[PDB]
């Protein structure tokens, strides 16, 4: 699954298999869950 | 990690990494070891406090040992165990950082009359000096009291910073619920405190909030806590202080960023680019400044406690000594605890008890005696006190809430950064940097106080014996009037009814004699200690513990505690009822400059004002908060406390029963030598399987008494809010109506139009959330323990990795996993499934759990695909040895399962047509306390047994999947803990299978571009086949036997190249071989016809019915497609919606 790791002090996206191994949900805090964000006009910030 | 590892209590002094220095400027001198830069640790007692120390002073749940830690022996264990500590904390991210932060925040230093450090340790000889802004030093008098001291008070309050000592201990630890405390985050805690030491931001001694109501005095008292402590030590506590918007304040906070902000400057105009200063100095500063004074503030242990997956106490947690009364157990490093904290974890790692208990100091807050009509003392019971210092005195009623108001806090820190500064090595020494250091004396006072009611912590203390024998008894007056005095307070109700009924029995004997009695001990303990009512509240309905009364004496006047509680409501359970202070407020008035202001104007200064207000009514909820959690939920903790402590002296009686059966036995009985061994191990596992059951009951009160504790903030203390409020706005709304009708420069339509837009109601105030009262009590521990402690003792799971395949066990137990290396995988019905050959193809998990035995419970579930030959009896799963446990088998076509105890009794239960080869879903369910057994096959229920006879199944701790002799497919296999009822297996069955995938007829996924047969689910032995009728082709069933119309072949088609497989609304084009390839369309008599030409084909939306596994649906623009009625004789595919809704089922054979 696509998450993030520590390398140095940066995290970068990665896919690991690590997140297969693991039940479902665990914790609240995952690393392997994600939003999608669509510019809406019901928010409407300057892009 | 690269913490260093290069030391022992013998290393020689090399004037670097070890040294021997002096402590202050007494003429004591002591050896410490560097372990990183900056940070030392010093593997003996604090030097500043006397180890033997006058009876008065020693304080409460204190061990006082002065030989401790006096030996070579112990103080190597004890650098190696700090050394082991920091070397965990530096293996994880967050505490890699803490450690870096605290190693770079070197205190400020002074300037010339160059610059002169204060943070460093001097050499006997007072000519070398060693760079520390941490010393790790053993306890001080009292060996169990953690510590954190700063070297000088005025450095540590000034914005300087100044070194800091902690007082550790790693050797013991105490149980807190299911769950050992970790050192590690004991020292993260003191490690976090010396973070204000460090900056110079240490608060006011006097800085000080509400902590607890101490309701056990007979006056209003409370206990307080310094804001240092409670921004720390985490918890739900904080969250009541630490709000948005702040209803607490303090100049503390202004003044810290303040003075912060003055340092950073001297900092950047000076001494950053100063070259007479140097690298291992304002580098460090740099780094030091790169944090914000909010970020110190904000980090607490619950950060840590998420990000090392630590369970911790998460109320009152500086409290503690009054609600608890700790029992303390060894700790070994390595054997015990290692780099990755416990081994075998927080709840299951075996500790062993330190025989230090007995030493413990005993000092109660008060004495509770309880007598008799006559005025004779029949019990006296302790209460003990906090700890904390006291009121003085009531802090809600004089304080003010300001109308005026003037997660990762570890972000900014740099490792690589930090790293690469080199080591202070030029030392340039302050001469006073440090205080003589003072030792604190307390003495403790004790309150006696009469009763002839019992209290609680009566009840409570009737439910321990030192009698060696004693009998259980439900007469508390009996019991503390024993003339024996045997006899011991119990509310077990079914477990003393069954002591009676065997009372007159022939003594046990057999082994099977013990069994049964064992079980029924367990099985009853069970049924009184998890019992539970669910009652309609105030508030909603509440599942109360039902024994509740009877065990702390609470509304226990009646003859039922439950129905007394019901009408009573939950504010009856407690001792205070009314705590409240309203709060003084900041009285209202509108500026006198606004009133003659034109409108635009007018206008928007008032809505500054609207939002000013609306921020202080949430305010004044917090506070309001505050208070209940402060004055009322402390108490309902008190009583969940009290409630589980009553749990664990019951289970205490029980075991103890147990234990001189089974040592009686033991003792003088012709049981066969290898059978009193089976009865030792088995019962051990009856002990466990009580602890569980224990263990479900104190979560019962937990809920129970939190819901209630909520219960009082909506009944009782909100509505005291919402009259205090709407005093308030009442208020309000009059001075903002006087002040409009005064104003000058707007008209009369501008004045009624403004009154409305400015008006308040009770709605701008109503801010209960009874979701975020609940959320309040899920902690990180809560959920930490809630994954511990859940029923999985086996999850399997797997998949491809690239040249790999990985299988594994996602439970979060101990389990291992041992399988062949060429085992295969393939895709199932949700995952990728296990391929077992047959042969020589094995995989087997092992976990203790699993061996069973007498009492515990199990169900055990997984997906099955039989390639069915043989009917020959085959090993396919199971636990057994010495003929003792479970089996299923192959046979015939079916399954067999298989039970089996020590005394010969046996379930042997055929599972009829299991091997089809196609998937199917097997559970099997073992309850002990309603002694049945459940088996479903998919949807069904197959067996529903009584097992009352089977008595004691104790097997390996090793399942064996073997698959002799039939290779299959295995997938989502899993062992759980408790028993599955017919919900769960339909909720999971179902759930499972719609993943989107459509299936064919052996539920293995529909895959595009291969050829199946078609069939319609009212004939299901019909396949499709193709008929002509004017020099055009048809597609019919054959309803003539053997008519030899030949099946039909037919090939799933995508618009995508690359699809594979079908899923839920795919766009399809159904083709069929039989000359050429032909392919469907719809006639304008909606009958379905094979044709010549791709273009036309008609593209079909594809779908599936939830509750029907191998099955599909096929539709064109709305219209389903079906068999026609019986027309030649032949039965046509058609697009039609008006048939019985059977008929639109298909399934793909292939």
């Amino acid at each position: 699954f696509i998450g993030f790791h520590q390398f140095n002090n940066i995290a970068k996206l990665v896919a690991s298999n690590w997140y297969n191994r693991q039940i479902e949900r665990s914790s609240r805090t995952l690393g392997c869950s994600w939003e999608f964000i669509p510019v809406d006009d019901g928010w409407g910030e300057r892009p | 990690m690269n913490i260093n590892d290069n030391l022992s209590i013998n290393s020689p002094v090399d004037n670097k990494n070890v040294v021997v220095v002096r402590a202050r400027k007494t003429d004591t001198v002591f050896k410490a070891f560097k372990v990183a830069p900056n940070i030392w640790v010093a593997p003996e007692r604090y030097y500043g406090e006397s180890l033997s120390i006058d009876e008065e002073y020693k304080v409460d749940g204190g061990i006082y040992d002065s030989n401790f830690l006096s030996q070579d022996s112990e103080k190597d264990k004890f650098l190696q165990a700090i050394i082991t500590l920091l070397k965990r904390i530096n293996s994880t991210n967050a505490g890699e950082k803490l450690l870096s932060l605290i190693s770079t925040a070197i205190p400020f230093p002074y300037g010339y009359i160059g610059y002169r450090e204060t943070n460093y340790l001097s050499s006997e000889d007072n000519k070398s000096f060693y760079a520390s802004n941490i010393v790790i030093f053993g306890p001080g008098a009292n060996i169990v009291e953690n510590n954190t001291v700063f070297y000088k008070k005025e450095d540590a309050e000034n914005g300087m910073g100044t070194m800091t000592e902690i007082w550790f201990q790693p050797f013991l630890t105490y149980k807190y619920d299911e769950f050992y405390i970790d050192p590690a985050i004991e020292l993260i805690k003191c490690l976090i405190k010396s973070l204000y030491f460090l900056y110079g931001i240490k608060p006011s001694d006097d800085l000080v909030i509400p902590y607890r109501l101490r309701s056990e005095l007979e006056n209003i008292e409370y206990s307080q806590l310094n804001i240092v402590d409670l921004l720390v030590s985490g918890g739900i506590d904080p969250k009541f202080i630490n709000t948005d918007p702040y209803w607490f304040t303090d100049n503390y906070f202004s003044n810290a960023k303040k003075v912060f902000e003055d340092h950073r400057n001297i900092y950047e105009t000076e001494i950053e680019g100063n070259n007479a200063i140097g690298n291992d100095i304002k580098l460090r500063l740099k780094q030091k400044f790169r944090i914000n004074i909010n970020d110190i503030w904000e980090l607490n242990l619950n950060y840590f406690s998420k990000e090392f997956s630590i369970m911790m106490p998460d109320r009152f947690n500086n409290a503690l000594k009054h609600f608890y009364r700790k029992q303390y157990y060894k700790i070994d490093y390595p054997e015990n605890y290692s780099i990755n904290g416990f081994v075998n974890g927080q709840i299951n790692a075996q500790l062993s008890l330190s025989d230090r208990n007995q030493d413990i100091i005993n000092k109660p807050e008060e004495i509770i005696n309880l007598l008799n009509g006559n005025n004779v003392s029949l019990m006296r019971s302790n209460i003990y006190g906090d700890g904390l210092k006291s009121t003085v005195d009531d802090f809600y009623s004089n304080y003010k809430i300001p109308y005026n108001r003037a997660d990762s806090s570890l972000d900014n820190v740099n490792i690589g950064v930090i790293d690469n500064i080199p080591e202070i090595i030029d030392v340039n020494p302050y001469k006073e940097n440090c205080d003589k250091f003072s030792p604190v004396q307390k003495i403790t006072s004790t309150r006696e106080i009469n009763t002839n009611i019992p209290w609680p912590i009566n009840y409570l203390q009737a439910q321990n014996t030192n009698n060696e024998k004693f009998s259980l008894s439900s007469d508390f007056v009996e019991v503390v009037s024993s003339k024996d005095k045997s006899l011991v307070y119990s509310f077990l109700s079914n477990v003393m009814f069954y002591l009676d009924s065997i009372k007159d029995n022939s003594p046990i004997d057999t082994d099977k004699k013990y069994y049964l009695w064992l079980r029924e001990i367990f099985r009853n303990y069970s049924f009184d200690i998890t019992a539970t009512q669910e009652i309609n509240t105030n508030c909603g309905i509440n599942k109360v513990v039902t024994w509740f009364g009877k065990a702390l004496n609470i509304l226990n006047t009646s003859d039922s505690f439950v129905e007394e509680f019901q009408n009573l409501g939950a504010i009856s359970l407690i001792n205070k009822k009314e705590n409240l202070s309203m709060p003084i407020i900041e009285s209202y008035e509108i500026p006198n400059d606004m009133l003659g202001l034109p409108l635009n104007d007018l206008n928007e200064k008032l809505f500054n004002i609207y939002s000013k207000n609306t921020a202080y009514f949430k305010k004044i909820y917090y506070n309001f908060l505050d208070q209940w959690w402060t004055q009322y939920y402390s108490q309902y903790f008190d009583l969940i406390c009290m409630a589980k402590r009553s749990v664990l002296a019951q289970e205490t009686l029980i075991k103890r029963i147990i234990q001189k059966k089974l040592s009686y036995l033991i003792g003088n009985s012709n049981i066969s030598s290898d059978n009193l061994a089976l009865m030792n191990l088995t019962t051990t596992n009856t002990l466990r399987d009580i602890s569980n059951e224990s263990q479900i009951a104190m979560n019962n009160v937990d809920s129970f008494l939190n819901n209630a504790a909520i219960c009082v903030f909506e009944s009782n203390i909100y509505p005291k809010f919402i009259s205090f409020m709407e005093q308030c706005i009442n208020n309000i709304n009059i001075k903002t109506k006087e002040f409009i009708q005064k104003c000058t420069n707007i008209n009369e339509d501008e004045k009624l139009q403004l009154i409305n837009q400015n008006v308040f109601n009770s709605l701008d105030f109503e801010f209960l959330n009874i979701q975020n009262m609940k959320s309040l009590f899920s902690s990180e521990t809560a959920l930490l323990i809630k994954e511990e402690t859940w029923p999985y003792e086996l999850v399997l799971y797997a998949f491809k990795e690239p040249g790999n395949n990985v299988i594994g066990d996602a439970s979060g137990k101990n389990t291992s996993i041992e399988y062949s290396k060429d085992i295969g995988l393939v895709y199932g019905i949700n995952s990728d499934a296990l391929y077992l050959n047959g042969s020589n193809q094995s995989i087997s998990f092992s976990n203790d759990f699993f061996e069973n035995g007498l009492t515990n419970s199990f169900s055990i579930y997984f997906w099955l695909r039989n390639l069915g030959k043989d009917t020959i009896k085959s090993k396919l799963i199971g636990s057994k040895e010495d003929n003792c446990g479970w089996e299923i088998y192959f046979q015939d076509t079916g399954l067999v399962f298989n039970m089996i105890d020590s005394n010969g009794n046996e379930k042997n239960i055929y599972l009829s047509d299991v091997s089809n080869n196609s998937w199917h879903y097997i559970t099997i369910s073992v309850d002990r306390l309603k002694e049945q057994l459940l088996i479903f096959i998919d949807d069904n229920l197959v067996a529903n047994e009584s097992i009352k006879e089977i008595l004691n199944i104790y097997s390996s701790n090793i399942i064996s999947l073997l698959s002799e002799n039939n290779p299959s497919y295995i997938e989502g296999l899993t062992i759980l803990n408790k028993p599955t009822t017919s919900q769960e297996v339909l909720s999971n069955y179902f759930e499972v299978l719609n993943n989107s995938y459509i299936r064919d007829s052996n539920e293995e996924r529909l895959e595009y571009n291969k050829t199946y047969q078609l069939y319609n689910y009212v004939f299901s032995d019909k396949p499709i086949c193709e008929v002509k009728q004017n020099n055009n082709i048809y597609l019919t069933i054959n309803n003539t036997n053997n008519l030899n119309l030949q099946a039909s072949k037919f090939k799933l088609l995508s618009i995508n190249p690359n699809k594979q497989y079908v899923q839920k609304l795919d766009e399809v084009i159904i083709s069929v071989l039989d000359n050429m390839e032909k392919y469907i369309d719809i006639s304008e008599d909606n009958r379905l016809q094979l044709i010549d030409n791709k273009n036309n084909a008609k593209k079909m939306i594809i779908s599936n019915d939830i509750f029907i596994s191998n099955c599909l649906t096929l539709s064109y623009n709305g219209k389903y497609i079906c068999l026609s009625m019986k027309d030649e004789n032949h039965n046509w595919m058609i697009c039609n919606n008006d048939m019985s809704k059977y008929l639109y089922l298909w399934s793909f054979k292939p």
